């Protein structure tokens, strides 16, 4: 800044990855220091809400109400913007069985059905399977035995 | 004492007693005071607004087409009385004297898809839209968002849609 | 003490008073 | 004191430490 004190963004924050060693500058404030990338495993996800409106990687618009699912074996690169809500396992399903699930909020689930808010319905797919944001996990349902 | 070390993102309310009024000294300045003025108080830190947040200040500098603080002709700044400010995230700012900061560091006012901001007017005024608002109105902000608050604008509350399974009323 | 060694890997945030600015 | 009140037909000769120079 011209009085020669460091210019500041201010509200604004600042994520780093691994680079040569700095010097902190006056008025910064470091909230966050060492640890391991957010790492996560191919039957599990990242459930993310962003904190205020921002741009994709992507180029698409991001609204607060957004949810992220971030799923995969990788490393997820954090934003200032983003937050982690939680991580969610995906739910195995064994042969002749189906996931019970619950529509949060209006939206189209994977079976492309149009859902209400309180809809229930059956998924039908069997192994490892991801819930949706709004999808919300209950239990396995086994079929009967019918001898 | 005559001295003054005013760090660079602080500010003071000088007091001039020969002029009889208040004004803000800010920046990474030395600036000593002078005699005839006093300083009421240690270096205050500017006003810090983080992103995704608001903050409401009680009796407002005034400001022209250009936005830029208005001085009053004592000296003084020129202060909007019972109207208020509302601020959203920006650099930090100097606070002024005679402003009442009856609001700070709040995140924005989010609001899940499901439910949804019950809000009366204060008193009459323009919306958005160009609507006309009566106090008597009651708005109703839904959908997954971040409303952004009038000083106008009061909040009643908030209703969570209501879920109805099949075969219900 | 108006002697400061800065060892390689370090940094300090002077605080000049006429100017006043770090 | 830090505060110099210079009568208009006088003079100081100020030494500034830091430049080393009067």
């Amino acid at each position: 800044d011209i009085t020669g004190q460091v210019r500041l963004r201010h509200a604004d924050q600042e994520i780093r990855l691994a680079q040569d060693p700095f010097p902190l500058y006056p008025g910064e404030v470091l909230e966050k220091d060492i640890t391991p990338l957010q790492v996560v495993l191919p039957n599990t996800a990242l459930h993310l809400k962003a904190l205020l409106d921002f741009e994709d990687k992507n180029g698409d618009k991001v609204m607060a109400g957004d949810e992220w699912l971030f799923e995969g074996p990788g490393t997820y690169i954090p934003q200032k913007e983003v937050e982690v809500v939680e991580i969610i396992q995906a739910t195995v399903i064994k042969q002749n069985q189906a996931l019970r699930l619950r529509a949060r909020k209006e939206c189209f689930d994977r079976e492309g059905k149009g859902r209400v808010t309180g809809e229930e319905w059956l998924v039908r797919s069997v192994g490892a399977y991801l819930p949706a944001v709004f999808e919300e996990v209950l239990d396995l349902v086994d079929a009967v035995i019918l001898t | 004492e005559a001295i003054i070390r005013i760090p660079p993102y602080h500010y003071i309310h000088v007091l001039d007693q020969n002029s009889n009024v208040s004004r803000v000294e800010v920046g990474p300045k030395t600036y000593i005071r002078q005699d005839n003025e006093r300083v009421l108080f240690a270096p205050v830190r500017m006003v810090t607004v983080p992103p995704r947040h608001y903050c409401i200040v009680a009796n407002p500098v005034s400001r022209d087409t250009q936005s830029s603080v208005l001085f009053d002709i004592t000296g003084q700044v020129r202060l909007r009385h019972a109207d208020q400010e509302i601020r959203l995230a920006q650099d930090p700012f100097p606070l002024y004297p005679g402003e009442v900061l009856e609001k700070d560091i709040t995140p924005l006012q989010v609001v899940l898809p499901n439910t949804a901001l019950h809000l009366k007017a204060l008193l009459d005024f323009e919306d958005k839209n160009g609507d006309k608002v009566m106090a008597g109105d009651e708005w109703l902000f839904e959908g997954p968002g971040t409303y952004i608050p009038q000083k106008e604008v009061e909040v009643v509350e908030i209703i969570q849609a209501t879920v109805i399974k099949q075969n219900q009323a």
